[PDB]
């Protein structure tokens, strides 16, 4: 929907594997979850400075 | 010559034919068109063809 979370999460574990098909990394990032405002699996947008 | 074209065919073509006693208006040049300009080593890179 848009709203910004009100936690703040931070990167860690960059990864090196560069995937074949798309030709991109993935990287890892922890966010607290305490009123289970997000659930696993969900498609998501991420800020990184 | 892309740039007077599209200046002439979008600000110039209409006045000058919407006047009194002109006839059949012809423009020497094209208009613009977006050009997608490929790349055969990107287009390897991510396994596509066009």
């Amino acid at each position: 929907d848009g709203i910004k979370f009100p936690q703040d999460g931070t990167l860690e574990f960059s990864d090196v594997t560069v995937d074949q098909t798309t030709g991109s990394i993935t990287l890892r990032a922890i966010f607290p979850n305490p009123d289970h405002t997000l659930l696993p699996g969900m498609f998501v947008r991420a800020r990184l400075e | 010559q892309e740039d007077i074209s599209d200046y002439v065919a979008a600000n110039m073509k209409d006045a000058i034919s919407r006047t009194s006693g002109v006839g059949d208006v012809q423009l020497f040049g094209s208009q613009y068109a977006m050009r997608i300009w490929m790349n055969p080593n990107e287009l390897n890179k991510f396994q596509l063809t066009p």
